[PDB]
């Protein structure tokens, strides 16, 4: 359990799926992303490791046209910027 | 589920 | 003395008694004298005047430096009156009352009880807001005479706001005999854990450790044996960039009782605050803790906090990747796994597996963890801890929950199962039967990593055959509604 507030860009991702708070235990952040990418069907049914976040809001947070879920540290870096640090 | 398994496995770096 | 047995003449008679009570061979019969001391005492409290209240108690100190006048004041009961004259605005009185009381707390039994009965504790703490270091140093000593060997007194120092005063005594003055007596007082108020949150919450620990250069070796130790206890509240406190730099530098001091203490704080201070465990990674402490385990050896009191601290640093923050890499660039991976082997006890092994689990987060560490012989040593203890839990039904021995060795070892095998070569080792040791026997465990934390380690094994088509031949059709099926979300996610992942 670790509390930290997301930057307003990411705060709209969790609002648009079912959240309303500001202080997230750094799990719901991933959780409501695990529903933002799973509901809109943003992956590739052949090889679902890849997330096609092109013409979509998710491409504005992580840069990049596409990426892989197995690139753990690359996506975690994309978290700590849309997230309040010192 | 192939995306569900890998993404849940991404959440294993924070646990 | 018939003088005393009489508000204008006591101003006179208490002078010549002050004079007669400085020569040690001429003050022999002025203390061993009955009524004279009795008539004083009460004309000190029931007084409006100043030079009366000054010269009244002005002789009480002069009566009180031989084993005669101390008893004459006690036998005539002045020890509950002099604590009324501990709120006197006359700075003379406070230096004629506190100086008097301090003598009654040296060679006088029966005063330690009568001072707490009268109410001097809540009075002497209201006096630690002065600036005359003579007054601060004497009064703080009186508080270490009443607190040592008494639990009912330490709590009276609590409610009196005593904890925070001694913190700002450290935070301000530079006089050692003040800072040492204050450290003498601050420990005995921190050995029992009802007196500890109110110390750190007043900014305590970042003021005790405000002494890094001070050649008073009976003071730095008197500050480090305090922080080792008060660590339970710094888990949420912040603003310690000047203490961590002090502590992380002391992981190499010539004494072994500071390496034991400085590491004992960093563990119980990085436990779950995102910044401090990201601060020692910004001062270069991720290395100094390694070359501290390299220094210890078979001394568990050092490695366990130096591992738990290193366990806290290698997971769940931004600067965690260098914490997982730089532990091997400084040659830790050989010595890390060699702590699992005997004679390390369960507390260290628990922290040791937990580190390796976090150490396997980085991909480059997968093989040097494999090549150093860690995969067998995990199941070598995963089987002993598991088969001990069963023979009890279908509890803390040497301090461990025992079942944490099951979650810790299975959770560390699940991360290393990401590497394909390690799966030939995890399966090549006949552990698919065991991992399935953990899906039935009533504990929530054990089912996740067990359902997760099979999912990493099942993606090998060959290894998926054995699991289905294990009787794994109901465990990873009845877990499909697990409130603990992770259990159902992997259980369905294996099923498919
Ligand atoms: C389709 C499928 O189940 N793929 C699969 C994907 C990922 C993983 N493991 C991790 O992501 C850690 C196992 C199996």
């Amino acid at each position: 359990e670790t509390l930290v507030r997301p930057k307003p860009l990411l705060l709209k991702l969790l609002k648009s799926v079912g959240a309303q708070k500001d202080t997230y235990t750094m799990k719901e952040v991933l959780f409501y992303l695990g529903q933002y990418i799973m509901t809109k069907r943003l992956y590739d049914e052949k090889q679902q490791h890849i997330v096609y976040c092109s013409n979509d809001l998710l491409g504005d947070l992580f840069g990049v046209p596409s990426f892989s879920v197995k690139e753990h540290r690359k996506i975690y870096t994309m978290i700590y910027r849309n997230l309040v640090v010192v | 589920i192939c995306f569900q398994a890998a993404w849940m496995c991404l959440a294993d770096d924070w646990t | 003395t018939k003088l005393l047995n009489d508000q204008v003449v006591v101003n006179k008679a208490a002078v010549m008694v002050h004079q007669l009570s400085k020569k040690e061979a001429s003050r022999h019969a002025i203390m061993r004298s009955p009524q004279m001391v009795s008539a004083i005492v009460r004309t000190m409290q029931n007084t409006n005047d100043v030079e009366t209240a000054r010269c009244t108690a002005g002789t009480l100190h002069n009566l009180s430096h031989h084993r005669e006048g101390l008893l004459a004041i006690f036998k005539s009961g002045g020890i509950p009156a002099l604590v009324k004259m501990l709120g006197s605005p006359v700075d003379s009185v406070l230096f004629y009352a506190i100086t008097t009381l301090h003598n009654l707390l040296l060679h006088q039994e029966g005063a330690k009880m009568a001072v707490r009965l009268a109410g001097g504790l809540q009075k002497m703490v209201a006096l630690l807001n002065k600036t005359n270091v003579k007054f601060l140093a004497i009064t703080t000593d009186c508080l270490q005479i009443l607190a040592y060997g008494n639990q009912e007194s330490k709590l009276i120092i609590l409610a009196s706001g005593g904890p925070q005063a001694l913190v700002n005594i450290m935070r301000t003055y530079t006089y050692e005999k003040l800072l040492w007596t204050t450290s003498r007082v601050l420990k005995v108020l921190s050995v029992c854990s009802s007196n500890k949150p109110a110390i750190v919450e007043a900014g305590g620990m970042q003021a005790l450790g405000l002494h890094l250069t001070d050649p008073s070796q009976r003071l730095v130790q008197n500050c480090l044996w305090t922080l080792r206890n008060l660590s339970d509240a710094a888990t949420k406190q912040e603003g310690m960039e000047g203490l961590l730099g002090t502590l992380v530098q002391l992981l190499g001091s010539d004494d072994i009782n500071v390496v034991t203490c400085a590491a004992g704080i960093l563990s119980n201070l990085t436990c779950n605050n995102y910044k401090n465990k990201m601060m020692v990674c910004q001062v270069g402490g991720i290395e100094a803790l390694v070359r501290t385990v390299l220094r210890a050896g078979d001394r568990e009191d050092i490695t366990e906090p130096a591992i738990c601290a290193l366990r806290h640093l290698t997971s769940r923050h931004q600067e965690a990747e260098m914490a997982q890499n730089a532990v091997r660039l400084h040659y830790g991976l050989p010595v890390v796994v060699k702590l699992l082997h005997p004679p390390s006890h369960w507390p260290l092994i628990k922290a040791t597996v937990g580190l390796i689990r976090n150490l396997a987060l980085c991909p480059a560490n997968h093989a040097p963890l494999r090549e150093q012989g860690a995969i067998p040593r995990l199941v070598q203890l995963l089987v002993r801890a598991h088969q001990d839990t069963q023979r009890r039904t279908s509890q803390f021995v040497e301090g461990v929950r025992m079942e944490e060795i099951v979650e810790g070892c299975t959770g560390a095998l699940h991360i290393l199962a990401r590497d394909v070569h390690n799966r030939i080792v995890i399966r090549g040791l006949n552990t698919i039967p065991l991992f399935v026997q953990l899906l039935y465990s009533p504990i929530e934390n054990i089912q996740r990593v067990a359902a997760g380690v099979l999912c990493e094994l099942a993606q090998d088509k060959e290894a998926a055959e054995a699991i289905e031949a294990e009787g794994a059709t109901a465990p990873l099926t009845e877990l499909l509604h697990s409130r603990n979300e992770g259990v159902a996610t992997y259980a369905a992942a294996v099923l498919f």
